[PDB]
């Protein structure tokens, strides 16, 4: 539903990086450059943000 | 219920047992330890000169318990070699801590 | 009266809060591995362990919220001085009590017609020493729309990463062997320079490079090597055997330490050394 | 005080007998049991 | 844990009740998994993190 607090494999805090990643995507960045500018170096941490599905917005409408 | 981690039962933390087939040979059984203590104690005993066998083993990889086997020469005994290894490891850790504190104070 | 002691040597190359890089030499790989294993699984921190929920009107269930709250890093400099809750006799758990427990509270309710975020900046402790770590907006917990509400009370305790990964202070601690690279220059002259470019282009990272100012090759940054056999398999594929050679330089390592911020990156190494001393002392023989 | 809500409008009925299962202000036949006030404890694990 | 209780009725005079129970599971030692290429299997061991073999970045 929401972004997980930590990466599954290593345990780095990523839970305060979703809206920043969406803001960088909205200003016409590639996904690799949006993750480079945000500090993620290991590919385990990058696949947490490239592959997240944000289901909380759909859950908020349908009650 | 998540409490049986580092606490042993009414057993000893370390139990000594001097085997009968080979002389100057013993097996120390340590409760609530794993690869961390066993590997450095093993590789410190190999640095000793009156140690002919040193080896550690988990009896089962899902148990938190190790067994350490030492065979010495006649110039020493297994218990002396065990205690000498442990004291050398403490003095090495103290030297390391002093070096690290000096470097951290240097970097600021 | 015998001594068989080692003397490790430390040289820090970059140090800041939450990050440390340092090279360590003249000890064994068993000691470097002991420091790594203890820093991942033995150094204690403080994290939320009990959650008591009064109102939950959000679209998320209670185990989701409790598992999210368990993984938020708190400031834990007191964790070496406080005691586990299995050892404390001055209380019953179940509330705020020094040496074993911290109480947190949270309450939120949306009244606007916009969606309200509930972050980790809404958790208020009854102890001003143990707070959430400051990094932004804060870590998201839940979102509310209108007329929904979250209200709870938490109990944060002390533990280690061997028990649950929420108590681990290391997002990633690792080391690597330091390499020793020799290039036989008497066989390096035998190669024309496009074959030298063909050799250098086989390496995945930037370990070798080509200086045409002397029309030769040079090993620059010999720590970007990753111990794959690609350049050696390339030189064995050209037939020119023994042109390069790489051996791991024994008793020399490079540590990299990152912390979640609960504790500093120097304090993690120092607490690892203290705990490893404390378990070397409790194993002794009395005799 | 066990009370029910209507899943269509939201009127808070109070059923204590076993006559029928029906709302008043709608006429529809679906009701939910309301969550009263109590504390439930969880591990954060 | 009780999630909801729903009470319904019919048009020909019949009452229904439904109670829902919520459970939360992490994988245990005989749960079943498969890739996207038909390689199914069962979980046979859960290993600690510091016992796993690691790369030069710590993955
Ligand atoms: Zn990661
Ligand atoms: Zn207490
Ligand atoms: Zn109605």
């Amino acid at each position: 539903m929401i972004i997980p607090v930590r990466c599954f494999t290593c345990g780095k805090v990523i839970g305060n990086k979703w809206d920043t990643y969406l803001d960088l995507l909205q200003a016409d960045y590639t996904e690799g450059d949006a993750l480079d500018a945000i500090g993620l170096v290991r590919y385990c941490c990058r696949r947490m943000l490239m592959t997240h599905v944000d289901l909380i917005e759909k859950l908020l409408n349908y009650n | 219920r998540y409490e049986r981690f580092v606490v042993p039962e009414g057993t000893k933390k370390v139990s000594y047992e001097r085997d009968t087939k080979i002389i100057n040979a013993a097996s120390f059984t340590i409760e609530r330890e794993d690869h961390t203590i066993g590997n450095i104690v093993r590789m410190q005993l190999h640095r000793d000169e009156n140690v002919l066998f040193a080896g550690y083993q988990l009896p089962h990889p899902l148990k938190y318990k190790i067994i350490v086997r030492i065979h010495t020469t006649s110039q020493s005994s297994p218990m002396q070699a065990y205690n000498q290894a442990i004291n050398d490891l403490d003095k090495e850790l103290d030297f390391l801590k002093s070096q690290f504190e000096a470097e951290v104070a240097k970097f600021s | 009266g015998a001594t068989y002691q080692r003397f490790p040597k430390v040289k820090i190359r970059e140090l800041k809060d939450d990050y440390a890089k340092f090279e360590l030499r003249d000890t064994d790989v068993s000691m470097a591995n002991a420091l790594r294993r203890v820093m991942i699984s033995e150094v204690p921190t403080v994290a939320i362990d009990l959650v008591e929920i009064e109102v939950n009107s959000s679209v998320l269930n209670d185990e989701f919220i409790a598992h999210r709250l368990g993984l938020i890093p708190l400031t834990s400099e007191r964790a070496m001085s406080m005691r586990f809750s299995r050892d404390c006799d001055a209380c019953d758990g179940d509330g705020q009590c020094e040496f074993c427990s911290v109480e947190f509270r949270l309450s939120a309710k949306c009244v606007t017609d916009q969606t309200l975020d509930v972050t980790s900046k809404d958790l208020y402790s009854a102890d001003p020493t143990v707070t959430p770590v400051d990094f932004q907006r804060g870590i998201i917990i839940v979102k509310l729309r209108r007329g929904q509400e979250l209200k709870l009370r938490a109990i944060a305790r002390k533990g280690i990463g061997k028990d649950h990964a929420k108590w681990s202070p290391a997002a990633t601690v690792t080391f690597m062997y330091e390499p020793d690279i020799i290039i036989n220059e008497d066989m390096m002259d035998t190669l024309t320079d496009d074959e030298k470019i063909d050799l250098i282009e086989s390496s995945p990272t930037k370990v070798f490079d080509f200086d045409a100012v002397t029309r030769q090759v040079v090993v620059v940054d010999p720590e970007a090597y990753t111990y794959d056999e690609e350049v050696i398999k390339k030189a064995e594929a050209m037939g020119k055997q023994g042109l390069i050679e790489i051996r791991p330089k024994d008793d020399s390592f490079i540590f990299t330490v990152e912390s979640t911020g609960a504790v500093k990156a120097s304090q993690l190494v120092l607490n690892a050394i203290d705990l490893l001393k404390q378990k070397l002392d409790a194993v002794r023989l009395s005799d | 005080p066990v009370t029910y809500v209507c899943g269509d409008c939201g009127q808070e009925n109070t059923l204590k007998s076993g006559d029928v299962i029906q709302c008043r202000e709608c006429g529809y036949r679906i009701l939910y049991k309301k969550r009263t006030r109590r504390v439930v404890q969880y591990e954060a694990r | 844990i009780v999630q909801k209780v729903v009470l319904s009725s019919n048009d020909d005079g019949k009452n229904y009740a439904t109670v829902s129970l919520r459970q939360v599971r992490s994988p245990c030692l005989g749960d079943k998994f498969s890739s996207m290429h038909g390689q199914k299997g069962v979980l046979g061991y859960i290993e600690e993190q510091e016992n796993f073999a690691f790369t030069n970045q710590g993955i």
